[PDB]
């Protein structure tokens, strides 16, 4: 939703745009949301009880 | 070696030969006449290799590819098979365009005949500024190619 | 009069400047003839363009209107009678690719540096030729 | 390092520009980046030390004034004048590349400037965004002049 | 042109010079002292000790 | 007189004195940037710009290249004339403001 419903003259646009450094879901997770954090295919699992 | 894991990069080898060379004050040539300009050159590569059999001599030009007597190479002589039925393939696009844009599309060479039917005089300039004008095919412009 | 290669009037059709701020893509639609049309870039900060609105499109070549080993550009001097010197946006640049859109359509593409034209006609544009320099010639 | 600019992983430029050599290639060459004969002059005169000979090629804005655009400038650090014998031709892909209406639209009428074309060592389309001249792809610009 | 650098939310334009002859066809601008001090002007603000300003 | 100075190029230098490319010694972009525009507004030059090497060494090049109307050697000694006056009008429109106050 960011890549088109964000303006130009973006610096993690345009730099996301050239392969220079970093990708659309790098600045994703600066802007919107980080997403769930896997644990060596696991989504966290259980510490205690 | 270039992509594709071919040595080639027929697409760009193309174009790099067609700027080098790229006059529209040359005259150009036919599609069965760049066939042969192109067998004039590839065609003695193929005669220096000699294809002998398992045994000292040579093997009769009939039933060659029996899986029997490969030798030491095979993709040598398939790779001047594989620029041999590539270039073809422009061939029968200009064939292809001349045959719907009202002129006789030939592809095959004619015989010991009239020599020089030359349609020039045959449709009206506006079809020999049509051919020409989209793309053409120089002399030079595949001594330079392969 | 011998240098214009191509002359006609179209109307455009509309502005898209899409994710750009300098530089934004044109249509066009003639009016005159009822098979031809292109696609262009136009600089509107010294140009402005609205959409639907008439034009002149003029492809000509070697605009000194008749007729120093430095193998450089040099500009015209001040007082010098020319062609284009009533129109008001010119421009430069190459062909590159001939092909056919279908039976007796072809198009026609030049490339200002970057800055692209895509037309088609029906060989009423047989002047133009896969020449090295042709300009466009454009009043308002 | 003349000997070893490609891999013998796999035969790819390994040497390239990095993760900023690329943005600064790529703000010139976008498309709404104008300028003079005298700004042209100064970016011209950084590429090389005051030494190499340079010929201007004609503007592509002349009527209201004489404005270059930010692909010459980008062409003739290839081919800095006619005594330099590098001339190339070229086709590829940019690391985005929204396509056009993709069948009556070519590749290179796409939405941004895209697919990036180059005939006689000028540009003529697209921009340079670690595909064209980076590293990782075998059809790089800096691929084909070695 | 109106030597006026645009500003705007993200970006500012024609910050370069364009004041030579050779940038359009008609080449005006051409070196002229007489018709640059007919132009070239001081202004003085507030000036005391240890501290100075002034318009050019 | 001195020679460690302004020294042409003669490997990257025309037959003739139309294109040339020299070297200043101790100068940094105090005067690369101010000499750059007086010899633009000559109408006859071309091409003119400069650079500095590598920060560590101390030289400037400046290189000029002009049409065949005038040699470029002559063209910037005709520049390098030209802000000596440059450096005059704004002194005497400014010390004589000082003066009136």
């Amino acid at each position: 939703v960011c890549i088109n419903e964000l303006d130009n003259w973006n610096a993690p646009l345009i730099m996301a745009t050239c392969g220079s450094k970093g990708s659309t879901l790098n600045v994703s997770q600066m802007v919107a949301v980080v997403g769930q954090q896997i644990i060596s295919g696991n989504r966290v699992p259980d510490g205690f009880q | 070696m270039e992509g594709n894991a071919q040595p080639v990069n027929f697409n760009r080898s193309w174009d790099h030969a067609y700027n080098i060379t790229f006059n529209n004050q040359d005259k150009g040539l036919l599609p069965y006449a760049i066939m042969e300009t192109a067998n004039e050159i590839l065609g003695p590569l193929e005669e220096r290799l000699v294809r002998y059999d398992n045994s000292g001599c040579l093997v009769k030009r009939e039933d060659l590819n029996k899986a029997e007597y490969v030798d030491q190479y095979d993709a040598e002589r398939d790779f001047y098979h594989s620029l041999r039925e590539y270039i073809n393939g422009k061939a029968t696009a200009l064939a292809n365009l001349r045959k719907s844009r009202g002129m006789l599309g030939l592809l095959e060479p004619p015989a010991k005949e009239l020599q020089g039917i030359d349609p020039d005089e045959t449709v009206p300039d506006n079809v020999k500024t049509s051919v020409s004008q989209l793309y053409r095919i120089s002399e030079k412009s595949v001594r330079k190619f392969l | 009069m011998s240098n214009t290669l191509f002359d006609d009037i179209f109307q455009v059709s509309e502005v898209d400047p899409g994710r750009y701020n300098k530089v934004c893509r044109i249509e066009a639609a003639s009016t005159t003839q009822d098979q031809c049309k292109l696609t262009l870039d136009i600089n509107v900060e010294l140009f402005p363009v609205a959409a639907q609105d008439s034009l002149t499109v003029t492809i000509a070549s070697s605009l000194n209107l008749e007729d120093s080993a430095t193998r450089s550009w040099r500009p015209p001097q001040a007082g010098d009678r020319s062609l284009a010197d009533d129109y008001d946006y010119v421009m430069y640049g190459t062909a590159y690719k001939f092909e056919e859109v279908s039976k007796d359509l072809i198009a026609v593409y030049y490339s200002f540096g970057g800055l692209l034209m895509r037309l088609e006609g029906n060989y009423r544009n047989l002047n133009n030729l896969k020449q090295e320099n042709a300009y466009l010639l454009i009043r308002r | 390092v003349k000997n070893n600019l490609l891999t013998p992983k796999s035969g790819e430029p390994i040497i390239a520009a990095t993760q900023d050599f690329i943005t600064g290639s790529y703000l010139i060459s976008h498309k709404d980046s104008f300028y003079d004969r005298a700004t042209l002059t100064q970016l011209l005169s950084m590429m090389s030390d005051g030494i190499e000979h340079f010929d201007i090629p004609p503007p592509a804005i002349m009527k209201p004034y004489y404005l270059w655009t930010g692909k010459q400038v980008f062409s003739l650090l290839i081919k800095p004048n006619h005594n330099s014998p590098v001339v190339i031709n070229l086709d590829a892909k940019n690391k985005v590349f929204v396509p056009p209406k993709s069948k009556s639209l070519p590749n290179e009428m796409s939405q941004n400037d895209g697919f990036v074309i180059i005939r006689g060592s000028q540009i003529l389309s697209g921009v340079m965004d670690k595909s064209v001249l980076g590293d990782g792809k075998k059809h790089s610009v800096f691929y084909t002049i070695l | 042109m109106s030597n006026i650098v645009g500003i705007e939310y993200n970006r500012v334009t024609n910050t370069t010079s364009t004041d030579f002859p050779g940038f359009s066809k008609d080449a005006e601008n051409e070196w002229n002292v007489e018709k640059f001090k007919k132009d070239f002007e001081v202004n003085i603000s507030s000036l005391d000790a240890r501290e100075a300003n002034f318009d050019l | 007189p001195d020679r460690e100075k302004i020294k042409l190029l003669t490997q990257a230098t025309s037959e003739d004195g139309t294109s040339a490319s020299f070297q200043i010694v101790e100068e940094d972009h105090t005067l690369g940037n101010a000499l750059r525009y007086v010899i633009m507004k000559n109408p006859d030059v071309e091409f003119c710009g400069y650079s500095i090497p590598h920060p560590s060494e101390n030289l400037l090049n400046i290189r000029i290249q002009t049409y065949g109307e005038t040699t470029a050697v002559d063209a910037l000694q005709k520049g390098l004339k030209d802000l000596m006056d440059l450096c005059d009008v704004v002194e005497s429109k400014f010390t004589e403001k000082i003066k009136s106050m």
